[PDB]
This record gives C-alpha cells, structure tokens and sequence, in this order.
C-alpha cells in the first residue's frame, strides 16, 4: 500500500497525458478528413527526386519573369543580377 | 505497508461546481500548463510574447473572401469591418 | 478508506503535484515519448481506418504505456515514494 | 462525421447560443486557473475523487466534473442524462453518446467567433488544402538562396505567422518599397490567394531590398529582423521604458547575456555587464555534439592579461532560440576557410546548463544547412511542420523527408521555439 498508491498515482498522470495526446490526434484528423475529403498526403519519394506532390524538379531556363520597371521578360535564373542594373538606371 | 495519514499533515490541509471558478479565473493572467509562471518572470523577458506548443495543431486561419489574405482567429472580425 | 484521495490532495495543496507532473512530463518529452506517441496513434486510425477516441484509445494506451523507459518509470516513482513518506505513517 | 446529438441541440437556435457560452467559458476558465485551482477544481472527479484518474471532464449543462478511468462522467450521462463534456486538458467537446470527440464543427473550434459566425461564415474562407501549410518552393533567380532558404524558415515559424495573419503590421504600414510589406505578401500568396507561379511578393521583395542592399545566410537573417523592427518604429505615433521594444523581434528573439569577470588575485571584484543578443554563436572544434558547443560558450576561461577568470552566461532566455554555427574562418592571411566537421544536434534542446536551474526544453523548428566552398555556396531549408513532419527547401523544389535524415546535416543554422519551462 506504499507502492500500490504510487503505481496508482503514476497510472494516472500516465493516462492523463495518453488520453490528452491521443485526443488531439482524432480531433485533428476528424477535421482534416470532414474538411478535406479528397484530401492529397504529401509526396514521399525515397530519393528526394520529387516533390511534395511527386513531381520532377522544374529546370526553369524557359521560365521567364515580367519585370515591373523594364517592359521585357528576364531569365528567372537572371533577375536579381537583372535588377542590379535595371532599378538603378 | 501504508495505514494512517500524518496527524500533523491533516492538521494543516487534507481534513462541487467548476462554474463557480470564472469569478477568480477573471482576476487571474494567461497561465500556461508547461510553462511555469514563476520561472518565466526570471529565465525568460517580462514582455515575452508566448506559445504553449506551437506545432500542436496546423495553423488555425480563414481566408478573407474578396482580399483573399490569410486571416489570424482572432483578427478576422476586425479586418471585415473596416480594413479590407 | 478514502484515504487515497486525501493523500492526493495534500500533494497539490504543497505544490508537490505539479512538481511530479513537471519533471515527468520533461522526461517523456526529452525521450521522444511524446512524439512516439503521437505517431502511434496515427498507425491506428491509418491502419484500422477510424477517427473514434474510445476506439484508437483501447490499442494505443496499453502500447503507449509500456513505452515509457523502464528507467523514467523508476526515477519518477521513486520520487514520488519519497513524498508519501512525508505525510504517511508506516505500519 | 456528424453525432447528430449536438445537430440536435444546435437547431434550437438558443441552444446554441449557450453551448457556445459554456465553452468559452470552460476553455477562459482553463486558460487562467492557478496550477493548484487548475488541479483540485477541473481534475477532481466529483464521485471517485481522485485528481488526473483519467482525463477529467466538466459538464456542460451542470457544474459536475468526472473522471475517465472509472467511467464516471458517463455514469453521470446516464444517471441524469447528460451527454457533453469538455476535457480538462484541452477544452476538446466530448459526446458521450458517440463516443468520441466533437471536431469537425468549425463553430464549436471557432467557438470565439460565436455571436460573430453570421457574417463571418459569410465573408470568410476555410484554407484551400494544398495551401493550408504555407508549403510552396522558391525560384532561384541568381545565387538567391541565402535569402530564400531563410524565407522558409520565417515564413514557417509560429511566431511570425502569428504576427504576420494577425494583421498587426499591415495595418499601419505607412509607407511601395516596405519590406515587411513583403513579407505579409510572401505569406499572403502562400496561405491564401492574390510556370512561375507562387513569386510574386517574393520579387517585390528584391525589389525592395535593392533600394537599401551575398555569400552569408545569417547576414540576411540580421537584415530581416532589423527591418521588421524599424517598419515598427515608423508606426508608432509616440515618443519613446528605456530599451524595450514591442516588436516581435525584440518580443520572440531576443535574450540576454551576462558577462562576468571575476579577479581572484586584484582587488576588484566580479564586474558584471548585461548584454543583449538575437542569436548565440557557436564554434564548431572537435565538438561532435551541441551540447559541447554549448559547454565552451559557457565554461570559464582565464582573462588574458598583457600589461582573472572570464565567463558567459544566458541571462534571459529567447522565445525562439536562433543558434549560428560558425562554418567559416580567416585562418591565414585573408584565407576562405570552410568547416565541415558534423555537429549533432537534439531534437529537444534543454539549457538548463547555460543559464546563469529548472528544466527549459527548447522544440528543434528549423534548419539550413550549407554546402560547397566558402565564397561561392548552397544554402537548403528544413523545416518542421505540426504533426512531425519534416520538408526540405531546395529551390523550388519541396520535397518531403525523414526526421532521421534531418539529424544528419551540416547544420548552418539552427531554429528552436521554446516548448517546457520546469
Ligand atoms: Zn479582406
Ligand atoms: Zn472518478
Ligand atoms: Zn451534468
Ligand atoms: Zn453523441
Ligand atoms: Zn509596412
Ligand atoms: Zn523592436
């Protein structure tokens, strides 16, 4: 009766804090589903080859950018060294 | 074995609504469950802006209709009414 | 008698509750306990597909409770025998 | 899905209104209870008695509250027909009858939008799935990954979020060219709406930085904060505590050292000097683990004296602990030196040890990383999201990854929020 209200204490913070941490994981999860039906898991591809959503990296040199104060489309791979010389002038 | 409980002890202490709580629960500060008070005023900045556990939840936000900003809770109101 | 809940109350009333809480909550913390828990948990309502607190509540506590280091469970108890005995005559 | 119970309830219009009083009330009540008033007041059971048997429960149209483990509050659900209980731990509605948690109801969540719902539900809009974690890559437009890589982690830190979607700046940003005005727009297209497509605020951004303006990603982590807390002091309409400022900045990241100088053999005694800071800065010797990074910062060494015992300190602690691991020298003449010496760091940091005491358990939030040569790097994000779920920030390429992957990094940068005080 020493040990057998120590175990008890012990049983029931243990609980406490299980029941806690799991009740925020149904809650959440209820949520997600209930707002989110079609819901979309992001992306784990074993290899860091794809993205959140599975895809391939861009390989953006096509990728162009309207530069506000120039009329013209930049390289995006060129806009900030593009910016060095075009807000200055 | 364990049969008795310290007189002594009895004789300082251990001798029904939880709505009865809010009169004093308004007279008292944010407190925090891990966060102890005491040693918050000493380790940590008195102005200390706070979060119980930050990644415990996702962010909880709505988005204005016609601004389409990512609104807080809690500003949400303020911002309908005037400054969209 | 009823003297588990009185004896219970005295360890609130001298701040010696949250002490115990406290310093077991850190180390469940620190022992990514907290975090194994919580991953736990989301295997079951994955696995048996289901959201229902009573339901993902009956096969994760009995698991979550067994993994807790055999080491914390001492320290933690121990420190609490050593408070019993402040407000506990033997016999 | 649905408990049709609490649908029930809610189609009596006064119900409603009044389950949506009892709890903001019992969530109030639970946010400014005393430890000890929090303990033998919401987690004693009224029948067993027992405080913490299970989670306790506090019902919603009495004043009762029960335990969990010996089934009580549900005994007192049928007993006297009561089906609502809020948990004593988190404020959480539990429906007795179907056993289980009520979520879902954005009402009940939202609870303190009650009496505000109409013309908000209204004029408002629950996040759109693919950017309800701000998860999105950034373009790199010519060696921007010193500013892009630290984007990430401010962009995904909880304080700054926060501050950002509260509106707080935006506001009164006087001022065009702001650069925290930029930032609210990085966010703004991140979380909500407004090829190259999530960018845009992110260029203004450069555009703005110009106007004021290579290699350290710590730097433009400097040049943030310093904005952020003078586009704060442009809005203030006072004059003006002596030092204290409001902003987030000097509200979340700030601490303070304490530098002391002790003289056992002259007779001065242990001066001492107050010194604030934004992130501490480590050195990485043969010091495998953090810990002993921290053993050094912290462990007396001898004033050197050319015609003592000199140590430092935390004084006060950060809300968010920003750690710079030193990877660069000047070891020669002018020589580029790069550090490549892993360092392990915890995924819970306590500082118990460095302080000038009670457990202070610190949450790992956000890592960069360098790779390649001093002058001419890479700099790559890691940030950790609610739920456990670590995203590396490449470019514009994110990308999911374990936690264990996390752990083994050249860690430039280190991002930890404050989770346990004692
Ligand atoms: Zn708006
Ligand atoms: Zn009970
Ligand atoms: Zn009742
Ligand atoms: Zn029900
Ligand atoms: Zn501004
Ligand atoms: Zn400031």
């Amino acid at each position: 009766t020493i040990d057998s209200i120590s175990n008890g204490i012990l049983n029931n913070l243990l609980t406490t804090l299980i029941q806690d941490i799991v009740a925020r994981e149904t809650t959440q999860q209820q949520l997600l589903k209930t707002r989110y039906p079609d819901l979309r898991s992001y992306y784990f591809d074993p290899n860091g080859s794809l993205d959140i959503n599975g895809l391939q990296k861009q390989q953006e040199s096509s990728q162009y950018i309207h530069c506000e104060n120039c009329g013209r489309d930049v390289s995006a791979n060129r806009l900030a060294a593009h910016l060095q010389r075009c807000l200055s002038r | 074995e364990i049969k008795g409980i310290k007189p002594k002890v009895i004789e300082e202490y251990s001798l029904d609504s939880w709505k009865s709580l809010m009169s004093s629960a308004k007279d008292t500060p944010l407190q925090y469950d891990h966060m102890n008070r005491e040693s918050l005023k000493k380790y940590f900045n008195p102005n200390a802006q706070l979060i119980e556990d930050p990644l415990d939840k996702p962010i909880q936000y709505r988005v204005c209709e016609k601004c389409g900003k990512p609104l807080a809770l809690t500003a949400i109101v303020d911002h309908l009414e005037n400054h969209c | 008698a009823q003297l588990k809940s009185q004896i219970q109350q005295y360890l609130v009333e001298s701040g010696n509750y949250e002490l115990i809480s406290n310093e077991l909550k850190a180390r469940l913390l620190q022992e990514g306990w907290v975090d194994k828990v919580k991953d736990l948990t989301k295997s079951e309502m994955n696995i048996n597909e289901s959201t229902n607190f009573t339901q993902i509540l009956s096969t994760v506590e009995p698991k979550a409770l067994e993994m807790v280091s055999d080491s914390t469970r001492e320290t933690v108890l121990k420190q609490i025998r050593e408070f019993l005995e402040e407000i506990v005559d033997t016999q | 899905s649905i408990c049709p119970h609490i649908q029930q309830v809610f189609q009596n219009e006064k119900s409603k209104d009044g389950v949506l009083k009892t709890c903001n009330a019992a969530r109030y009540i639970l946010n400014h209870s005393v430890p000890k008033e929090k303990f033998l007041n919401t987690m004693k059971c009224g029948t067993c008695h027992e405080i913490n048997s299970g989670a306790t429960f506090m019902c919603l149209q009495c004043g009762f509250c029960g335990c969990w483990n010996h089934s009580h509050f549900l005994s007192h659900s049928k007993q006297i027909g009561h089906i609502f209980g809020i948990n004593s731990n988190n404020g959480l509605l539990f429906c007795f009858k179907c056993e289980d948690y009520i979520g879902n109801i954005d009402l009940i969540n939202d609870a303190i939008l009650a009496k505000y719902w109409d013309d908000v539900c209204t004029k408002t809009m629950v996040p759109s799935m693919e950017r309800r974690d701000g998860l999105s890559g950034l373009i790199n437009m010519g060696s921007t990954c010193f500013m892009s890589s630290i984007l990430q982690c401010l962009i995904h830190n909880p304080y700054f979020i926060r501050h950002s979607m509260s509106q707080i700046h935006s506001n009164n940003c006087k001022v065009d060219k702001c650069f925290s005005c930029a930032l609210d727009k990085i966010v703004h297209e991140l979380y909500g709406a407004l090829s190259t497509n999530r960018q845009t605020g992110f260029i203004y951004l450069l555009t703005c930085a110009w106007k004021i303006n290579q290699q350290d990603a710590h730097e433009f982590w400097q040049f943030i904060i310093n904005q952020i807390h003078q586009s704060y002091v442009l809005d203030l309409p006072n004059a003006k505590n002596n030092k204290q400022c409001e902003c987030i900045v000097h509200t979340v990241f700030e601490g303070s050292l304490e530098s002391s100088i002790v003289c056992p053999g002259c007779q001065n005694n242990s001066k001492t000097t107050i010194d604030p800071f934004l992130d501490l800065s480590l050195d990485i010797k043969d010091k495998k683990k953090l810990y002993e990074c921290l053993d050094s910062f912290h462990k007396k060494e001898q004033l050197k004296d050319f015609n003592a015992i000199k140590q430092l300190g935390i004084h006060k602690l950060p809300s968010v602990l920003v750690l710079q691991l030193k990877r660069f020298e000047h070891l020669l003449n002018g020589s580029n030196r790069k550090l490549d010496d892993f360092i392990e760091f915890p995924t819970y940091l306590n500082m118990k040890n460095y302080c000038s005491v009670p457990d202070i358990i610190y949450e790992l939030i956000g890592i960069v990383s360098h790779k390649g040569t001093v002058n001419e790097g890479h700099y790559i994000a890691f940030c950790k999201i609610s739920g456990g779920q670590w995203f590396k920030f490449n470019d514009s390429m994110v990308s999911s990854i374990s936690q264990e992957e996390v752990l083994k990094e050249q860690a430039y940068l280190l991002f930890y929020t404050i989770r346990q005080v004692n």
